[PDB]
């Protein structure tokens, strides 16, 4: 009755330590340098095939900023206040989490799938008697292509996110390029508002990439079991985003 | 399966025509509207500083 | 009763999978259909007048075309087919008790009363009473294909297709399924369809064996007089000879 | 070479005209042949099963909201605007727009996966063969469960959200009370802000789940289909919640 | 269980009244009644507003 969700709970921590056990591994141990110069091909599927997603959301959501920005900012100071909310909103929260979830979607689910049919079809494990070690092989140029392509699609996604709230605050709806632009240079500082959009990123990065790669890894050889990895990646990093977001964002501006 | 394909572009072409003019369309509500009878005049002035298009 | 199927033409995926086919399939006998895998045979049977639709042909049940006429009474034919498809289906939100009951609420309005003895009394024809209030997802392989047999045969129909029932499993398995489609050809005067691949078995249950490939009948006959056609196609397919018109691919240079 | 993209987009668009003619099938009212009972088991599972995600997320967003806005107002020395701009955020563009990328999202994709099972297992041509219309048992309750979900969801996102910017930005960072409800109703309203929330989560529950429920049933039965499919939802599902999310906000507040 | 989910969804209403409840107070308007409506003539009005007090 009740102790079944004692058992789930504790089953489920269970796990959490294996993945930092496996986290470890993988990042600790590396020395096949020979075999990591494939990595730029495994970032095709990761970095390349997603600026789609993110620039088309990217755009979306700087046109809304400057819609909204704009009906409220009539009563304030539009004229200073597009600039400075456009940018501190994109290279502080929307960067950060939008892209980050886009990118847990698309990238995540897609690379835990891979993973989870290396494991099932038994293809991964006939590697261990060929002395391939798969974590060599097979895991490390993914995890890497999540660290390095997530960071730059955050940029990529505030770039256009700036084109956006201009091309309707400032082109459509009556508003100076000249103190649109001085103005995020006014309260935009390199030191901290672009350089924290990117620490929050390279977190998110990691965090993200982690879990899919050890759910897919599951231990489980069941069907079933891929369909519920591929959910579980999409639920668990998109609320651990979340909560990192919080407490760091807490510390940078606080 | 022959057969079923062809109505299935002849939906397509018409239930995204509509949403394309959807977009052109509803957007019109703020941007690119006179929103008047469209009459015109002009006039001149010695110090127009301050004024913006747009304004009342 | 008597189901003919004639001058069947089928292309999916702008491909061909029957040409022509022509059966007859013999009231109250074992019919089976043989050949290489991927070739259509779930297509077959699903074209004998279920959900595909062909772009030739006719269908004939009782000698009636089932295309067009009418939409009543097909309603009710529907109630006298049963089937095991490919791994056999069972739902698997409702319990062994429900996927037996389900099919009787299509075409019948009954008191919980004798909706109940139904299913008791199917489930204990292929061995399964008393498991009633579990669910299907924690049975073993075996009991799975009896669970959906019992379904299949839940409304008294007339015919009993089994696709691929004997295509990969356990001896033990073998021998009760074998015994099981023994009892029930008998005991409910049925007309059965077994479509598989392991030939060794089918031989010695059918009456009657079509050899189906390419799109194609390439021979028909009791598993008797299919022995004594050796066209180089039937006769490598039904011996398991690795010779005859197969391929591999080599040139030496 | 270069004619593979041009099959590639006329097959997908030619798939969208199918799943135009499903969602023509599916929702005349016809399900009322049979019971309910059938809908309420499988609100559990869309809705009930996915407050706990979204009760977090919400307290989340809240919570930064609260300490981002703190961060600027007490640059302008106005913190009444808390009361206002966590009420004008959470009720014009997060709740609508986080709830829909979190709902599906999760409830997006295990119903895709879940259908998508039943065509590769043939649980649904068995339905055929005896004669139940699998459309009015299959897939009548999930569209609609869909439905009246989502919305629901998305209300109680934004009030979780406005109970956690409070909870920061009035009771940690010392912001008189009384301004921050004030600054609420003015001007910001439930017959007016409260209803366009609304409207905007009608229509991405309709978006997520017509796709999520098109992506699992309408497809030729192929071993690996099933993860693509889920990946598929998670991708159109998103960019249709903000493509139609910039055209509805630039109406309904311009 | 078909039970369980039967007595288990009537959270997601209760939940849903607490906090739409809420929600009204949170963002309660004016409920005006026996109203009527008045008219005034006036020189200049610059400026005046189409929801002002
Ligand atoms: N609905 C569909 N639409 C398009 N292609 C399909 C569909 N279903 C399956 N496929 C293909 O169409 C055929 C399905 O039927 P079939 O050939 O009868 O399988 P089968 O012979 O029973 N398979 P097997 O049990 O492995 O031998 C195969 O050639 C598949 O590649």
């Amino acid at each position: 009755t009740i102790a079944w969700l004692g058992r789930l709970v504790i089953e489920r921590i269970r796990g959490i330590g294996v993945a930092a056990l496996m986290l470890l591994q993988i990042i600790f141990s590396l020395p096949s340098a020979g075999g990591f110069g494939r990595f730029v091909y495994q970032m095709h599927r990761v970095g390349v095939m997603s600026l789609l997603i993110i620039t088309v959301s990217g755009l979306f959501i700087g046109l809304v900023l400057g819609l909204q920005g704009y009906s409220i900012l009539v009563n304030v100071g539009s004229e200073s206040m597009l600039g400075t909310m456009v940018s501190l909103t994109l290279l502080r929260e929307l960067a950060p989490v939008v892209a980050a979830l886009l990118f847990a979607g698309r990238a995540g689910s897609a690379l835990t799938a891979e993973i989870g049919s290396m494991k099932q079809s038994e293809q991964l494990a006939s590697m261990e008697m060929i002395g391939v070690d798969p974590l060599k092989q097979i895991v490390s140029p993914r995890l890497w292509a999540g660290i390095v392509s997530l960071p730059m699609l955050t940029v990529i996604f505030a770039a256009i996110g700036i084109v956006g709230g201009k091309l309707v605050g400032v082109d459509f709806l009556g508003v100076d390029e000249g103190s649109f632009w001085s103005g995020m240079q006014n309260n935009v500082q390199f030191g901290h508002d672009v350089v924290n959009g990117i620490i929050k990123s390279i977190v998110f990065a990691l965090l993200c990439t982690w879990i899919a790669v050890f759910q897919g890894y599951a231990c489980d050889p069941t069907p079933e079991g891929i369909a519920t990895a591929m959910t579980r990646t999409v639920v668990y990093s998109s609320l651990c985003v979340l909560g990192f977001d919080f407490v760091l964002t807490a510390v940078m501006f606080g | 399966k022959s057969r079923t394909s062809e109505l299935a572009v002849g939906i397509f072409v018409i239930i995204f025509g509509i949403a394309l003019f959807f977009l052109a369309m509803k957007v019109s509500g703020l941007v690119g509207t006179n929103l008047s009878d469209g009459y015109t005049m002009k006039a001149q002035f010695d110090n127009v500083n301050g004024l913006k298009p747009r304004a009342k | 009763s008597l189901i003919e199927v004639k001058n069947l033409s089928f292309n999916r995926g702008e491909r061909v999978i029957y040409d022509n086919i022509s059966l007859n399939i013999r009231r109250g006998q074992i019919t089976a259909i043989m050949g290489p895998s991927g070739t259509g045979k779930t297509t077959l049977l699903r074209l004998i007048g279920g959900q595909l639709v062909p772009d030739q042909g006719e269908v004939l049940l009782d000698g009636k075309d089932i295309a067009q006429m009418s939409r009543q009474e097909l309603f009710a034919a529907r109630a006298r087919m049963g089937m095991l498809f490919q791994s056999g289906a069972l739902f698997t939100d409702m319990s062994v008790y429900e996927n037996v009951a389900f099919p009787i609420r299509a075409h019948t309005k009954l008191s919980e009363n004798l909706i109940a003895e139904l299913v008791a009394l199917k489930l204990e024809s292929v061995g399964l009473r008393g498991t009633e209030q579990l669910m299907p997802t924690e049975l073993s392989g075996g009991m799975n294909r009896r669970v959906a047999l019992a379904r299949a045969i839940a409304l008294d129909p007339d015919l009993i297709m089994y696709d691929e029932p004997f295509a990969g499993q356990d001896p033990i398995v073998k021998g009760v399924l074998t015994r099981l489609i023994r009892s029930l050809r008998e005991a409910l005067d049925l007309t059965t369809i077994i479509v598989s691949h392991d030939v060794p078995e089918t031989l010695s249950i059918a009456d009657y064996i079509y050899v189906v490939a390419e799109g194609k009948i390439q021979g028909e006959g009791t598993p008797e007089e299919l022995q004594a056609y050796a066209s180089p196609f039937v006769k490598q397919f039904l011996t398991g000879s690795a010779e005859g018109p197969v391929e591999y691919q080599f040139s030496h240079q």
